């Protein structure tokens, strides 16, 4: 089962998941998410990558690392062998510099996700109301305008499609200059499912799906938090 | 514990904390009791007087010979235990604690002991920290406020004592029928979900108004599921305290409390298919509107007005809620040609153009609502040299009549004191009249908002 | 001909269209010329008619052997031309054009040449297509509509015939003194900028109010200078009709004139420090409060209040509007702590609790309006059985007095009939009295926008 | 005079500005635009790149091309002589293929302006109000969410920055996420003088300045749009 996945975090105290058990669990229950080998040497992160098609994406696999950017631990669009070894290394030593003492489980291999509009699905826990998913569209417009919709959960499908419709910046999933409508069937579907992960998993304190990228068909989860209590 | 039949329609009551001392709070329940008209057994409780307003009283409720279901009660905080240990030994069903001093105070400890002895006894508390409740249809007045109300079908939650209690009084200036008052102040053990299941079953009550600051931890799921069911047959209105960051945090300080959140409690209330109100006003004008009408069956509003002005105020109005007019059915717009001059204009709103005389707002009521094509109807007068207020109003009433249908109706009257004395007319009469074109759109509106909240509940209700 | 105090303050004035049918319009204008006491000369004019209301009466004008400064004009509109020539033989200044039937119907070059032949005897035009205007200081009451107003400050300006006419009688109702009604209707020559003009210079003006569809191309510019400059000194309420999209359009429509653009009229109100009012009922509250107040010096605004919920109620409002309460001053608690109970807030609102008799609201009011560092009051009431609300009034009525200082005060009173009396009783003393704490707050902040729309003025005016 | 411009272009019946002589026009008021020259052959085309310096970008010159870039009229960021050349001649080419009927003013050679926070500044003629100044952030928050905000002119100090913090997108103006706050003193006066630009050419219009590109340190109108009548 994927709880074994909560109750091994929980035997380790550990009150996260990592990112491939982020995604890998989400997963299970039909959002999408990129491929994830877990790689604990260059040579099968190249193997991986190989495997996987190019481009891809490294980034560190450790419960120490939160914030993987501000680390220099995140190394996107990887086209070749040669950048593979070369972003391995860098961020061996980008996170081995910043925090010296880190707890790694391997380097994390993923496709590199092509561009779209980005979005974020959230789910918290209200004192009043429980389960509670959050919608927003990604950047500036959750970030700095907090520009978002609340359901309580679980969503009915005019609960998470009203909620789509809501936020101030809803044009920019139904097509604007230089790019075309998304799928928000996808993104519905989504939210739904998100409001059954925060019903059904009690030891689940948060969750924090940002970007979520959103195509013309599908969306594809490229970070996934779980935060557990 | 959960049906609460016995508490609204009890059998006998008793009043503890009365006294031969008319100023008292028990003292002034008790009175209210007697004159609101109660015709099952009140028992004041008194440890001295044998006899209070001319009924027998007892030391305690375990002496009286009956099966007390509710007992008032106004003793000192610092007795309210001794007498919750008395009253669960007697078999007591609810306790209604008038008496403050617990939680909104600091004591925190002392209401939780409360609320477990009450259980102890399979015994319920509202409140404490209340000023009781009335409940028209079995002739009950369990408050010490007004003596009276308008009989109605508003039933109103108040979590607020003083504002409560001031506005159970004010539901008689705006013409509001009330089918019950309920204080539920602390709200330690029955909450509005307890009564929101009770107002769902009463075939007396068809619209419910609540003066709502926040709602238990863990309440709110069940809050949803309870309140999005009754507003597939009743409206909900919800005057939320703490609607703003700002007003939240005031709340939250006060009791020292985490500050509930204002987006997640608007979702909440989308979700319940309940109409949240920024005020008082508000609220009421609402309020009045949903318990006279029906909701409209259609988006065909018509707008009818003796003036140009008072027409855009609507249409402004009415934009501001969502709410846009469309061209009049053709024959309506024929019918009304037969007397109006060739200078009107039917664009929606009808404008029947100042100099129209009493007969014309008959003529176009009438014609407006026997309209198969017409779904609602907002009239709105202008107090002219060639009118009379009370003119247009009887025309108006007569029109409603004739048409013999129940098509949704609100109106708006801007003028002197002649204006005024026909608004209370219509209202008195149970037609939503207000003194401004803005406040009758917005009233109309309420009507609108409420169809659509009904229908965003259906559909998440939806059978997969 | 720019100058407009003989319209306002005329030694002669002659009436068009009067005579011995007491329904006719002009005949009732005539009326009440004469019923609300006008002292200088008025001239009956009539064909056959040798005395109209005991006043000898003339064919013509030019008949009438003095200099007649206004003629109001109550004729058919085929034939107004030729009493302009007429009124122009005789050196009239001011024709009152009452007649309906001009551009406002598609006869557009009827009303240009009205007006041209106007100028070509340097003769303005009011109108046409209008009820009138009244000046209280002259008393004058040149209208058709009610025979009397409340005396007062308030100039209230109407481009609507039905709509201001009828809020011409609902000033009474408010309570509101009037220093002048006028009905600018069609607006063909004399418009909004000439008679902000007048009311600039008028001592007997502090507030204008003024509903207003729109102004015409090509003055706008000239709107501003002169809007933001009377802002320095006195309030400019506007009840602006097409403030939405949906509203211009439907306005645009009817007339067929372009849409004006909603954002622009609203930035340029900014830009005039004038405030813009979505409702009759907020812009009469507003003018209330303006007109009995002087303008808060600081931000220290105190609320008093003897109830939470109310208190909320008021800070929710507050904060809609940009208004932010901060903790009292320590005097002023410390003052209050001498009668008020130890569960008492002070964290601004003051909530003295509802237990507060009376004269705590005296004790209360006195206390905050003399404090130093208190610069405006909100007196919030929910009517209990333990208070009067006529007591509460008559005690913020005494502080007030003795406090001797006229800071700004509003107040909020929640009940019953009793309640409505005791507000009424308040507004007739001109103390800014509403029957829900939100309405208070809200005109409470109209004083404080005010204050921050001269201030917008002000620095938009700023020397480099 | 600057006057000149207006003057010649109604002496040839056009009813618009070319984009340099907007840019000239706006400039003798003080807005700062992108530094340009008027190239009449790929040889002044080189010699003037290397006097703005690299990069530059290169533009047709002609009434008859009023959206440049939909026919392959603009070519940017241009690092060397090489490229500049290269860049000349299939523009020539490119406009001479889809707008055959075309008249060659010449190619516009300007510099390069980095990325920063794009703005937009309008001026448009009301009926009531007369020359009001428009302004709003770039891209899709005028052009999708229509988030602008209006002054009648002439603007005071208290106009331009009171309008500045009215629209909804203010915040990406004082720093966000990966962007340093901009100069809004500079905005404010390229605000008033827009305004003076509308209160004294009676023959201007309408005007677009759009996109400009906000700094730290000032701002640079990149393209500007002046209608006649
Ligand atoms: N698989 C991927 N495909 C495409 N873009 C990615 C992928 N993983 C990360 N990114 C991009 O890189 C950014 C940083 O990576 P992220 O997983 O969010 O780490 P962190 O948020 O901890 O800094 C993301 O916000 C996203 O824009
Ligand atoms: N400053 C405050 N902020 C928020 N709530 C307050 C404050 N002071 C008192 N309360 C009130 O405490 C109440 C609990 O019941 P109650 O005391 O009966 O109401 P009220 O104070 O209106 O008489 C809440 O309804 C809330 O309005
Ligand atoms: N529905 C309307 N929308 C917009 N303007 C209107 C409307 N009705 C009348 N007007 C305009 O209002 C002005 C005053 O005309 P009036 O007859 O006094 O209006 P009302 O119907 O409010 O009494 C005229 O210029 C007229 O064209
Ligand atoms: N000098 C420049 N520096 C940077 N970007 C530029 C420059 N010139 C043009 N651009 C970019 O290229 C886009 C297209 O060019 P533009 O001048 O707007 O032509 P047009 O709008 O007529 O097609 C501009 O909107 C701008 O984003
Ligand atoms: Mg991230
Ligand atoms: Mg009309
Ligand atoms: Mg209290
Ligand atoms: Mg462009």
């Amino acid at each position: 089962s994927s709880r074994d996945l909560l109750l091994k975090a929980k035997e380790n105290g550990r009150k996260s998941l990592l990112e491939h058990e982020a995604k890998y669990f989400i997963s299970s229950y039909g959002i999408p998410v990129t491929n994830i080998r877990l790689a604990k040497s260059e040579e099968e992160a190249v193997n991986f990558s190989r495997e996987i098609g190019f481009p891809v994406v490294l980034k560190i696999v450790s419960p120490q690392v939160v914030h993987k950017s501000d680390v220099g631990g995140v190394k996107v669009n990887l086209r070749s062998e040669e950048e593979v070894r070369k972003a391995y290394r860098e961020i061996i030593e980008n996170v081995k510099r910043n925090v010296p003492n880190a707890e790694i489980e391997g380097i994390l291999v993923q496709e590199f996700a092509p561009p779209g509009v980005e979005l974020i699905i959230g789910l918290l826990r209200d004192p009043q109301f429980g389960p509670t998913v959050m919608f927003g569209l990604g950047g500036v417009f959750v970030e700095l305008f907090r520009d978002v919709s609340f359901r309580v959960a679980p969503l009915s499908e005019q609960d998470a499609e009203s909620m789509i419709k809501e936020v101030k910046a809803y044009k920019l999933l139904t097509g604007f200059r230089g790019m075309e409508p998304v799928d928000i069937e996808a993104i519905k579907d989504a939210l739904i499912r998100a409001g059954r992960i925060g019903v059904e998993n009690e030891e689940i304190a948060e969750m924090d799906l940002n970007p979520v990228i959103a195509y013309p068909k599908g969306i594809k989860v490229v970070d996934a938090r779980i935060i557990l209590r | 514990m959960n049906d609460l039949e016995r508490l609204f329609n009890p059998s006998a009551i008793a009043v503890v904390g009365a006294s031969k001392d008319p100023s008292k709070i028990g003292s002034q329940i008790l009175r209210n009791l007697l004159s609101y008209g109660f015709k099952g057994k009140v028992y004041p409780i008194n440890p001295t007087a044998d006899e209070l307003m001319g009924l027998k009283c007892y030391p305690k409720v375990s002496d009286v010979p009956d099966k007390v279901d509710v007992a008032v009660i106004s003793v000192p905080s610092d007795k309210v235990l001794g007498v919750i240990d008395d009253c669960g030994k007697a078999g007591v069903k609810f306790a209604v604690v008038i008496t403050s001093g617990f939680k909104e105070v600091g004591n925190e400890e002392l209401e939780e002991e409360l609320v477990r002895r009450a259980h102890s006894y399979g015994m319920r508390v509202l409140g404490p920290n209340i000023f009781g409740y009335l409940y028209a249809p079995a002739r009950l007045n369990a408050t010490f406020g007004p003596k009276d109300v308008l009989s109605g079908n508003v039933a109103f939650i108040s979590q607020s004592g003083a504002l409560g209690i001031a506005l159970m009084g004010y539901t008689v200036v705006e013409n509001i029928g009330i089918s019950s008052i309920v204080s539920v102040g602390n709200k330690a053990d029955l909450d509005d979900v307890d009564l929101l299941d009770f107002f769902d079953k009463d075939p007396n009550t068809g619209v419910i108004m609540i003066y709502l600051e926040g709602i238990a931890p863990g309440r709110g799921r069940m809050f949803i599921d309870v309140a999005s069911r009754v507003s597939l047959r009743k409206p909900i209105i919800v005057i939320k305290a703490g609607r703003t960051e700002v007003g939240a945090r005031a709340a939250a300080s006060h009791t020292g409390s985490i500050a509930g959140s204002v987006a997640i409690y608007e979702s909440a209330f989308k979700q319940s298919g309940i109409l949240m109100a920024k005020s008082v006003e508000d609220a009421f004008d609402w309020t009045k509107a949903l318990s006279w009408n029906p909701i409209p069956e259609g988006e065909r509003l018509i707008v009818l007005t003796n003036g140009g002005g008072a027409g855009v105020q609507s249409t402004d109005t009415f934009a501001d809620n969502g709410i846009y007019l469309s061209k009049p059915p053709e024959s309506l717009i024929q019918e009304i040609k037969k007397f109006v001059p060739p200078f009107a204009s039917f664009a929606n709103p009808i404008d029947i153009t100042g100099m129209a005389p009493d007969d014309w707002y008959y003529m176009g009521t009438l014609a407006a609502l026997k309209n198969p094509d017409v779904d609602a109807l907002t009239v709105l007068y202008c107090q002219t040299a060639v009118t009379t207020p009370i003119g247009v109003a009887k025309g108006i009433v007569d029109a409603i009549k004739e048409a013999g249908n129940s098509k949704p109706v609100t109106v708006g009257m801007v003028g002197g004191p002649e204006v005024a004395e026909a608004v209370s007319f219509l209202n008195k009469q149970r037609i939503a009249a207000y003194p401004t074109p803005e406040r009758a759109s917005s009233a109309m509106s309420a009507l609108y908002a409420y169809a659509r909240a009904r229908s965003y509940v259906m559909k998440s209700l939806a059978v997969r």
